C-alpha cells in the first residue's frame, strides 16, 4: 500500500516501492481531506417491503 | 479558504488557534515552497470534488499562504482611515476533517 | 591560513549572516535585504502619491503605481533568505579548497 | 455586486486617495488591525470616456 | 585575462551547488497583466515587465 | 548588470522538498573527494624556499 | 416571493402557492460575512487592470 | 488629477480679483454654488440576498 503515501512530495523517490518518511504527515492529511470530500452525499429514501 | 488555513496550520506554524493530533507522525521542516505546493494540492482537490473548472484560491495561492488574512481599508486626504475586517464565519469541511 | 590583512581564521562579508533555518517566514523584515526592499518601495510610493513631480501625465497613475509598488514590496521570493543563511555557509565550505 | 466609496462634492479633506486589500500578515504581527496599514495592496484603475 | 577564468569558474561552481533556483514566472504571476492590443500602454505593470 | 541581479533578488525559490543535511552531504562529497589542498601546500613550501 | 417583489420595486408581482407543500430543499441563504469575503476576493484579483 | 494639486485660489474665492478677472471669479462661484449634490437611494432584498 506504499503508493498511497507517496503522492504529494515524493517526486524524488526513485524506487517505486519506497516512500519518503518525512512526507508522511502531508500525505495523511491529504488522504483525510479527500476522505471527507468523497463522502459529501445526502442519504436517499428508496422503499421498503414487509 | 478556511479549509486551506486549517490544513496548512497542521504542518506549519501560524497565528490561528488550532488543535493538533498528528504530531506523532514525522514531518519535515516546512518552507514556503512546501506550503505553496500543499495549498495547490488542496485547491486542486477542492475544485475536483465540486466540479469547478475556473479559478479558486489562486488569488491567495500567490506565494506564502502560511499567514493568510483578509481585510480592506481606504484613506481620505486628511489621513482618516476606515477598516473593514470580516469576522470569519464557521466551516463544516474544516470541522469534519478536524473530527476525522 | 593565507589571510594577510585579516585574522587567519576569519572570512569577511558585506552582509550580516544568521544561522540556517528553512522555516523562516518570507516577509521577515528583520532580514536586512527584505527591510531594504521595503524601504525603497515605500520611498518610491511617497515620491509618487501627490503627483508633485510628474506634470504632464494626462491620467492619474497613482493607483496603478501604488499597486505595482505594493506587489513588488510584498513579493514572496526566497533570495534574501538564501543570501542571509545558506550562501555564507557555501562560501565558507568552498574557500579553503580554492587554488587561489 | 456594487462597490462604492462616499461621494464628496467639494470637501477636499474627505476625498478618497487609496483603497487597499491585504492577503497576509507581516513577520510578527498577528492582529489584522495592526498589520493592515503596512501590508495592503492599492487597488484601482482609471477609465477614459 | 588572468583573473577572469577564476571568477567565472567559481560562479559556475556556486550555481551548480546551491539549492536556490531562479524563476521569473514568480514575477510574471504576481504582476498578472497582459494588456493585449494596447498601442499606447502607459501602464506601470507593462513597463516594469519590459 | 543591475537587471540580472534584481531579477535574481525577486525570483528566488527552494525545492519543495529540501532537506539541508542531505543536500549538503551530496554537495560536499565529490567536491572534497577531488580536493587539491595538499599539493598546494607543498608547492607553497617550495615557493618560499625558492 | 417577498424578495423578488422587493427587488423589482413593485413593478413585478410574483406568486407562491398557499397550501401544504412537500418541503422542498432549496439552499440559498448565507450570512453576510461570506458575501463580504467573496467580494473582497473578487476585488483582490481585479486591481489595476482595466 | 490629485487633491494635492487643487490651486489655492480655487478653494478661496477671494484670491481672484473681481476687477482683474471678473469672468474667472464668476465661473468659480458658479462651480461652488451650482455643482450637483450627491444623494442616495435604498435598494435590494437583504432578507434573502444578503
Amino acid at each position: 500500500n506504499i503508493h498511497l503515501f507517496k503522492q504529494l512530495l515524493n517526486t524524488e523517490t526513485l524506487s517505486v516501492r519506497g516512500a519518503n518518511p518525512l512526507m508522511f504527515r502531508a500525505n495523511v492529511l491529504h488522504m483525510l481531506l479527500e476522505f471527507v470530500l468523497d463522502n459529501l452525499y445526502l442519504n436517499r429514501h428508496t422503499g421498503f417491503s414487509q | 479558504v478556511q479549509t486551506l488555513v486549517t490544513l496548512v496550520a497542521q504542518i506549519s506554524e501560524t497565528q490561528y488557534p488550532v488543535d493538533r493530533y498528528l504530531d506523532w507522525i514525522p514531518s519535515l521542516r516546512a518552507s514556503a515552497a512546501t506550503a505553496a505546493t500543499f495549498a495547490e494540492w488542496v485547491n486542486t482537490s477542492m475544485k475536483t470534488a465540486f466540479d469547478l473548472s475556473d479559478m479558486l484560491l489562486e488569488p491567495l495561492l500567490s506565494g506564502d499562504p502560511r499567514m493568510t488574512q483578509l481585510a480592506i481599508q481606504y484613506q481620505q486626504y486628511n489621513g482618516r482611515t476606515f477598516n473593514i475586517i470580516p469576522e470569519m464565519p464557521g466551516s463544516v469541511i474544516a470541522d469534519c476533517v478536524q473530527l476525522t | 591560513s593565507a589571510n594577510l590583512f585579516t585574522p587567519p581564521e576569519v572570512l569577511l562579508l558585506p552582509i550580516d549572516h544568521q544561522p540556517a533555518n528553512v522555516t523562516t517566514p518570507t516577509l521577515d523584515f528583520t532580514n536586512e535585504l527584505t527591510n531594504w526592499r521595503a524601504r525603497v518601495c515605500e520611498l518610491m510610493k511617497n515620491l509618487v502619491d501627490n503627483q508633485r513631480y510628474q506634470p504632464g501625465w494626462t491620467q492619474s497613475l497613482v493607483s496603478s503605481m501604488r499597486g505595482t509598488l505594493d506587489k513588488l514590496k510584498l513579493i514572496k521570493s526566497m533570495t534574501p533568505m538564501y543570501l542571509q543563511q545558506l550562501a555564507p555557509v557555501e562560501l565558507a565550505v568552498i574557500a579553503p579548497m580554492l587554488p587561489f | 455586486p456594487p462597490f462604492q466609496v462616499p461621494y464628496v462634492r467639494l470637501d477636499r479633506d474627505r476625498v478618497p486617495t487609496m483603497v487597499g486589500v491585504t492577503r497576509q500578515s507581516r513577520d510578527t504581527i498577528t492582529q489584522p488591525a495592526l498589520s493592515l496599514s503596512t501590508t495592503n495592496t492599492t487597488v484601482g484603475v482609471p477609465l477614459a470616456l | 585575462t588572468v583573473i577572469q577564468p577564476v571568477l567565472q569558474d567559481i560562479s559556475v561552481l556556486l550555481q551548480r551547488i546551491s539549492p536556490l533556483q531562479i524563476d521569473p514566472t514568480i514575477i510574471s504571476n504576481t504582476m498578472s497583466t497582459v494588456s493585449e492590443s494596447t498601442t499606447q500602454t502607459l501602464s506601470p505593470a507593462s513597463s516594469i515587465l519590459g | 548588470d543591475a537587471r540580472a541581479i534584481t531579477v535574481a533578488l525577486l525570483s528566488g525559490k527552494y525545492p519543495p522538498d529540501l532537506v539541508t543535511n542531505v543536500w549538503y552531504a551530496d554537495a560536499i562529497y565529490p567536491m572534497y573527494a577531488d580536493t587539491e589542498v595538499f599539493s598546494n601546500l607543498q608547492r607553497d613550501m617550495i615557493t618560499c624556499e625558492a | 416571493e417577498w424578495a423578488l417583489t422587493e427587488c423589482a420595486q413593485g413593478y413585478v408581482t410574483v406568486t407562491s402557492p398557499y397550501a401544504p407543500s412537500v418541503n422542498r430543499l432549496m439552499p440559498y441563504r448565507i450570512s453576510n460575512a461570506e458575501r463580504q469575503i467573496s467580494q473582497i476576493i473578487r476585488i483582490m484579483n481585479i486591481g489595476n487592470n482595466a | 488629477s490629485t487633491p494635492h494639486t487643487w490651486p489655492r485660489c480655487f478653494m478661496n474665492i477671494q484670491l481672484i480679483s473681481p476687477i482683474d478677472a471678473p469672468i474667472l471669479r464668476q465661473w468659480a462661484e458658479i462651480i461652488h454654488r451650482y455643482w450637483p449634490n450627491p444623494s442616495q437611494i435604498r435598494y435590494g432584498a437583504p432578507n434573502v440576498f444578503g
